């Protein structure tokens, strides 16, 4: 029934790829996108500035682009508004249904 | 002392709300500012300055009914930190009032409670003030109720359920919240009140002369039945009740714990002549089929415990004397298998009329808390409202498109359908 | 907060949105100017749904115009109520659709909707958290439609989770003002069956008819017409900037209205309808304003009501009332019509209740309608467009545009698809 | 302390200089006889930064003028804010360069920058302490493209360590204004790479566009476009010279910025930009000029933003505001931004905030910023050189003034050099 | 009879001692001419006429802000050879401010210190307020710490640095001043104390309500900070707590030695009514991660030692029942090897509020300096904005030309690594 694949495009080709300098790598990423169906879709970012380096999804979570996470090196959460258009943070820790992207430990890249 | 505190979820509970501490201020000389010109520092915390405060969260996703408060009578009294707003509204849908945006102002409402907690040393329960069919009402309550009762366990818990009416509703979708909020706060809801608006309506007319009840006069009503429930409180009888003296006496399963409210005296001012009014008049005002405020047939069920709250000048020699009437009469009837069932208290304040209401000033009153076998058909009516509106699936693709499964609706009716036998294994009688 | 952006297409909606915003000034005291000069202070507690303030004490409308000639502007920039709007917002073209659906969708319209979709989201940037998308068209127009069913094919791609409410005047059963407006309705309804939340079906046929036996005209101008299009189109929207008893919005007219997620035609009604000098005849009560309401004739699309079940009803009310008075009429009105009300919605009416009347009255009635009572609307339209297609004429002007007969199919495909299912939503009885 | 000199070099810095130092009259209340009648005592606790204060009270600019013809220096003379320079200083020659860069560097340019340099050192010797030499001029003259990369080779000379900014107005790319131009930029820029520290490359192509749609202006003359630029010119320096929160001058806003000791080409921006009339549509707040700067219709560089990525980017705000909005909206713009951004270069946002707003604003934002989006502007000019040198067009004005294809060639090598090192630091990622 | 004298290195130290001062003469009736209609002679130096003139030496490389002293309300209360002034500024460039131009009028900073360290017979201490983040209060300063050490070696020198900010920095090669300003303070630093901009933005938001905050209003929070912890050599309470006291309490080892402040109660006028603020109350008010005015999350990390600086009509046994219940709380933890790691002081004085400010006027406060363990994660971001700003080899070439080692910044940096383990000493448990 239900998903996050328009919001997940909506998201990736407008606010963290729409510049024509990743215009290659956006269709690097856009081709990886259209080949699964996977009912929940998320982002992890490495920073809080939210660069993009590597794209997800969840199950009701593999590397789509560390390949599986818990609930443990999470940190921060963050929800995607279509109205501002950029990812604001969630107070709520629950990996959820409105939950789109997400921070890790810097424990995690060192 | 003992003290209670009060959250506001939703529109319907936020405007009788506004009534709630209208009326208490009426009750304890306290100005709109706060000030006033030892035993009532329950639902306030005072200041180093003479200025009390009371104990209320004003919680609301949406912002529109909230900005009245902050403009009304009542903006000098609340502390300006309580009043909590939001961005949108769950707008009749329950898989945004849980989910959605409840889930995301969860935590601001907690915390407020959590700077509220320890101001009291000796804190008593909750006064939650909902309805059955906003969005904010449900998913946010039932959002609510789960995370108090984990954070305390060991508290007691009040809702004031608006309840749907069978006839007459201002909802499309009102069936489809209520059986979501009452499978999810079945275990953590302690002593839910059901107050239906259609036997007010009533009430409204016979009793009371009026053919244009506004909702400034409906809230009126359930201020008083509130204002005397926590009566003993405040103030000091002859033989007081508790809030937790409540659920032992009016709860006999931890299922079945839906009680229903009658008032009396509920009169005009120019009826208030033409009779008496005795403590065994008055008490006949309650067991009519005519007052009770939930639209129910009390003659098509028994009553398990009932409980009267005098409350005024009432001797208690003629309490007794006006309950051994009605035990021996015919039509109403009690269980088989609970011998004697009542619980009296007696406060002494008289109720106190607020300034151009719309009743008399009398010496006595009663607030009934019934616990009958008579909402069992109205359990019995709104899965014949959740049904027919099921089968065609109709509007589910709202509910699923906010985070909310389908296979987890045919499961809240299964509680619901397993609530209706209960209340049947009540009124059998298991014969030795 | 919850703010609007309202979005005018074709030459119908802008002189609809002229008269628009010539009600919502009346409504909050504001002059052609743009500055506050009204007595309650209500008028400025939620004038931020439809405004920006600007510097000085200004206010301006959040509102985006859009043509493809400049012959209508030129009327509303020249008119009063006209100079209030940003001229950042005048979004035109020079060539014109010259009422050809697949020019302003395909040719014209893809070298404007890239000036358009930035002064969207320019608008949508200064808010505080936005609600939704209202937009003022036809159903038979070239502009109405073809850049009509452009935006909404791009704004919910840009905006997936608010509410998009298209005001479409649909084309009338007995005249009809283009020979070809069966191509272009069957063409709308294929992108709004898809992509909008609820859509506002008005008709011009049925208009009159209030406007001359009920309202006692004479000579109904279109300044007359969208003078009362306007009382519903702003009614809709009281309950959301107002502190009702009942409060409702445009979310909550969504979850009550619409059981099936193609099935969100509405059509409107309203009262009280007088004459200049027949307001004694009557008392204005809302046992008096209910009756009005469920008339055939009050019902502002072109279809009886009785030919056909209703499925959910919201009589959005206005003016200081009381509860019981609504809600014994409305339990009322069901009882002695419960075979016009279907079976399986029980207590099926949305009521709300508001506080402030309009400007000058005492109460009024803003009724919402959702029946099966436009399954013949679109019989109709249905039936016009495949009879002008077996002999398809009129072809190769949609053809010379970059259009095959495949795409025809489809949205009469698309259309039958419909017909089928407000007739299975109709009798389907358990 | 902290004095600047103030050279000004071919047709276009002699009239660009004509406007800047009409500016700069109105800041410090100064009228054309050289004499100070304005309000506020901060007009002239820092007037010595521009000026010397002689006998009787009077105030002349520190400001030299050069040119190779007396044309341009007495149109200067005959009008107002011309007879306040020191008559000394007005060093020119009788041959004029004719828009020949070969003429203007070695053959005319030998026999008067040595009347050029004493000046050069007596204007030195009048500080306190010296801080820079601020440069107007262009990249396709001949008289500005050949004195001026002939002085900066000299004055660094002189001066190894001091700040050397060129206001240099930069050729267009869809008007060729000058046949050779092309000869003249690379010729020019193997100067400005080598000695000076910024340079601030400034389009006229795109700066009409501002006067057009922007400012809608209908006869755009270069006193409107000077006028514009000058308000960069003086926006950059108004924080060396007035008490500001965040206080930034011309070496504070050369480590922040450049990252390289080659890629230190400028591109600005400023704001507000109102119309005649359009002003009373607006919000004059911060959140209004941040997003008013970032668009590709506010940078004067004939260049998109969105094809390129930034590296460091400063805003140097005037007039009286708060710090938070600011730092919030800095914020605001690199997280709905982050693929503008170069990721090595984090918290890439130079602030500053003065106290003192242009005579008769509110605020304005004056934008100085770096990118990776004039790279195509040395590829345009690079290609453009290519093919006027395969055929080898218009040489016999160069190499009859002593030029071999030998610097044709290096010139050639120095900017495609310059084209992979906005290319090297645009693709490294870590 | 003991006194401590203050330096202003950097314009963000400069333009906060103009509020200090600011403060000083409204809890002593102190004129701005440096009349007054005894143990205020901690700060002042007075003249045989009715004069008093701080102990203060305002150092700038750039002339312009302390121009604006010697025009301002305080021109006729400093003395003028205070106010050494310079050519031109090291401009966001740490190789200025301690190689190049700082070198130069080192010599008459030392020496106008050194005509006040004679006037003292029982010198104290060194204020020296400065910044992470320009080039002249993080070179500036670095070459002074150095000198004075050299010069005395044995009295307490607190500096005030402002922290940079994670997510708002208004400047690009800012944590190349940080990370050079920390390596050479850390020999010759006593106790450096952290401020963020970022967090004081919050506090200026929510629990203020403002939304608008000047450098004038940022400056007034962090000047009553600096006059609670010297507020126990002006006067004296029940528990004074002296400059080399705070050097032993507050600081477990010769590196770590970062407090960070935390004030309360911050509340805006029409809050200051609505709640009583006990001595109990207040206090959680500080073990919040709301109130921490660093941007580091205190519940990411254990409390090594805190200290409570108290002030106003403070009873010292609530101070024993609060401390007591939050020993005992669940999320605030201490470290296993600390067994109880406060410091209280009371003093008998009200924090006195500037007029034209934005404070309320409060009974009671309380200064926090709060050592802890969450602030070892901005350590390890700072070198995150160290290491993608110097692999790619960027901003090197300005500090090249000034002075300063190839070598001399990965020299640096794994000093600073080396610092990151240290707080990863503290964070384990040495068990058995
Ligand atoms: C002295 C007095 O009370 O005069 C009334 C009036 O006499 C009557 C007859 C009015 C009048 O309406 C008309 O004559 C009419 C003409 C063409 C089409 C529709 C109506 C009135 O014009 C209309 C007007 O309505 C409003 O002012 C509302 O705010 C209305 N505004 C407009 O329609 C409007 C008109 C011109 C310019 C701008 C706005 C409105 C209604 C719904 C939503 C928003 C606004 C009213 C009460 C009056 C007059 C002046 C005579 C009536 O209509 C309305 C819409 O109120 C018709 O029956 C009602 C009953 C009113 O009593
Ligand atoms: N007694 C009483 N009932 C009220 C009042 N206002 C609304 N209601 C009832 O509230 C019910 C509708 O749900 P609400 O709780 O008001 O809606 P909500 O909780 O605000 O949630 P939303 O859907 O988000 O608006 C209906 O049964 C109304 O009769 C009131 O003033 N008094
Ligand atoms: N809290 C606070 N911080 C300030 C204030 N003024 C500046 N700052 C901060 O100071 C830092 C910059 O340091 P500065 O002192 O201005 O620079 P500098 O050391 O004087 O050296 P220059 O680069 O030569 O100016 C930034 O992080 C500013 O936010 C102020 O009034 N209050
Ligand atoms: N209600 C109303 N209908 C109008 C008005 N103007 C045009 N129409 C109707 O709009 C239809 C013609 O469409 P139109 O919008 O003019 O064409 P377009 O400009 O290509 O969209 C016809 O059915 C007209 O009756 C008006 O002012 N009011
Ligand atoms: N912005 C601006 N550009 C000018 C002005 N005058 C000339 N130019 C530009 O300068 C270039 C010609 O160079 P010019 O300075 O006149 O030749 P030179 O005297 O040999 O240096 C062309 O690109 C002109 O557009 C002016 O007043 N303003
Ligand atoms: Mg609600
Ligand atoms: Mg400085």
């Amino acid at each position: 029934s239900k998903s996050n694949k328009p919001i997940i495009h909506n998201a990736i080709s407008h606010c963290c790829l729409a510049g024509k300098v990743n215009e290659p790598h956006k269709n690097s990423i856009l081709e990886e996108l259209e080949k699964c169906d996977a009912n929940h879709y998320i982002i992890l970012f490495r920073d809080a500035g939210c660069q993009f380096r590597a794209l997800y999804c969840y199950y009701p979570i593999y590397k789509l682009t560390p390949k599986n996470i818990t609930k443990k090196m999470i940190d921060k959460l963050y929800k995607y508004s279509s109205d501002r258009k950029q990812f604001n943070l969630i107070p709520a820790k629950t990996m959820s249904v409105s939950v789109d992207a997400l921070t890790i430990h810097n424990h995690l890249w060192q | 002392m003992r003290e209670c505190i009060s959250i506001h979820v939703g529109q319907a509970g936020v405007q009788i709300g506004n009534a709630c501490w209208e009326l208490y201020c009426l009750e304890h000389g306290i100005q709109p500012d706060g000030q006033m010109p030892d035993s009532f520092n329950t639902f306030f915390s005072e200041t180093g300055a003479g200025k009390h405060v009371p104990r209320a969260v004003f919680v609301d996703l949406e912002p529109t009914v909230i900005d009245e408060v902050r403009t009304g009578t009542y903006r000098q009294l609340f502390h300006p930190e309580q009043l909590i707003t939001g961005k949108e509204d769950a707008a009749n849908n329950y898989a945004r009032g849980h989910y959605t945006i409840g889930k995301e102002i969860i935590d601001l409402v907690l915390d407020r409670i959590r700077k509220l907690a320890d101001q009291c040393t000796g804190l008593q329960g909750f006064l939650v003030f909902h309805s059955f069919g906003g969005g904010t009402g449900s998913g946010f309550t039932s959002l609510l109720m789960e995370r108090l009762s984990v954070d305390y366990g060991k508290k007691s818990k009040l809702e004031f359920s608006i309840y749907p009416a069978p006839q007459v509703s201002t909802a499309v979708v009102e069936p489809y919240n209520s059986i979501l909020t009452t499978h999810t706060t079945l275990e953590h809801s302690d002593c839910a009140f059901m107050v239906d608006n259609e036997a007010i309506y009533d009430i409204c007319r016979r009793n009371l002369d009026i053919e244009r009840p506004t909702y400034t006069n409906l809230n009126r009503l359930i201020s008083q039945i509130v204002s005397s429930i926590t009566a003993s409180l405040r103030f000091d009888g002859a033989l007081n009740v508790d809030l937790t003296e409540f659920q032992t006496n009016l709860v006999p399963y931890p299922r079945i714990h839906f009680p229903l409210a009658t008032y009396a005296p509920v009169i005009s001012a120019e009826k208030a002549y033409h009779e008496q009014l005795s403590v065994a008049e008055i008490t006949n005002a309650c067991f009519e089929p005519a007052n009770q405020m939930v639209k129910c047939d009390p003659r098509h069920g028994k009553y398990m415990a009932c409980c009267l709250l005098y409350r005024g000048d009432v001797v208690p020699k003629d309490v007794n004397a006006a309950i051994a009437t009605i035990k021996t009469k015919r039509s109403i009837q009690f269980v088989d298998w609970c011998p004697t069932g009542f619980k009296v208290g007696i406060n002494y304040q008289p109720p106190t009329v607020v300034p151009g209401g719309d009743l008399a000033k009398v010496q006595r009153a009663v607030c009934m808390l019934s616990n009958t076998t008579a909402i069992a058909e109205a359990w019995a009516r709104l899965d014949h409202k959740f049904d027919l509106m099921y089968a065609k699936r109709a509007f589910v693709h709202w509910y699923v498109g906010e985070g909310m499964e389908e296979g987890e609706f045919s499961e809240a009716r299964e509680d619901m359908a397993a609530l209706e036998k209960d209340y049947e294994e009540v009124g059998v009688d298991s014969v030795e | 907060m919850r703010e609007i952006v309202h979005i005018q297409a074709g030459q119908c909606g802008n002189q609809i949105g002229a008269k628009f915003w010539e009600v919502i000034s009346d409504e909050h005291g504001i002059d052609p100017t743009g500055t506050y000069h009204g007595d309650s202070d209500l008028q400025l507690d939620r004038i931020s749904v439809y405004y920006n303030e600007a510097t000085g004490g200004k206010y301006v409308p959040r509102a985006i115009l859009v043509d493809l000639e400049p012959g209508t502007m030129d009327s509303v920039r020249s008119g009063p109520f006209g100079q209030i709007f940003r001229p950042d917002n005048f979004v035109f073209g020079q060539s014109g659709a010259g009422n050809n659906w697949a020019k302003g969708h395909y040719t014209e319209g893809a070298e404007l909707v890239d000036s358009v979709l930035d002064v969207v989201r320019k608008e949508a940037e200064s808010c505080d958290c936005l609600q939704g998308f209202q937009l003022t068209h036809s159903l038979g127009g070239g502009t109405g439609s073809g850049m009509g069913t452009l935006l909404i094919s791009k704004i919910r791609e840009e905006y997936p989770d608010r509410i998009m409410n298209t005001f479409s005047v649909v084309p009338s059963p007995k005249v009809s003002d283009t020979v070809v407006e069966p191509y272009n309705a069957t063409l709308s309804v294929h992108q709004l069956v898809e992509n909008t939340d609820e859509t506002y079906c008005i008709d011009n046929e049925a208009l009159y008819d209030i406007c001359f036996r009920t309202l006692k005209l004479t000579t109904p101008t279109y300044g007359d017409l969208n003078h009362l299009v306007s009382a519903t189109m702003s009614g809709v929207t009281t309950c959301l900037r107002f502190p009702g008893q009942l409060n409702a919005d445009l979310r909550k007219l969504a979850v009550n209205m619409v059981p099936f997620p193609r099935l969100h035609f509405f059509m409107p009604g309203f009262a009280p309808l007088t004459s200049r000098g027949s307001q004694q005849y009557r008392a204005l009560t809302v046992p008096e304003l209910t009756q009005q309401v469920f008339d055939a004739k009050n019902m502002m699309a072109a279809c009886d009501p009785r030919h056909g079940r209703y499925l959910t009803v919201a009589a959005v009310f206005r003016g200081r009332m009381s509860m019981k008075e609504v809600d014994e009429q409305m339990l009322n009105v069901q009882n002695k019509n419960s075979s016009y009300f279907v079976e399986w919605i029980p207590n099926n009416v949305k009521t709300a209740v508001c506080d402030i009347p309009p400007r000058g009255l005492k109460m009024a009635v803003t009724f919402i309608g959702n029946s099966t009572a436009i399954q013949e609307l679109f019989k109709r339209i249905s039936e016009q467009f495949t009879a002008m297609f077996r002999r398809k004429a009129f072809l190769h002007w949609y053809t010379g545009e970059g259009m095959d007969e495949m795409e025809f199919t489809e949205a009469e495909s698309n259309m039958n698809d419909l017909v089928s299912e407000y007739q299975q939503y109709q009798d389907a009885t358990a």
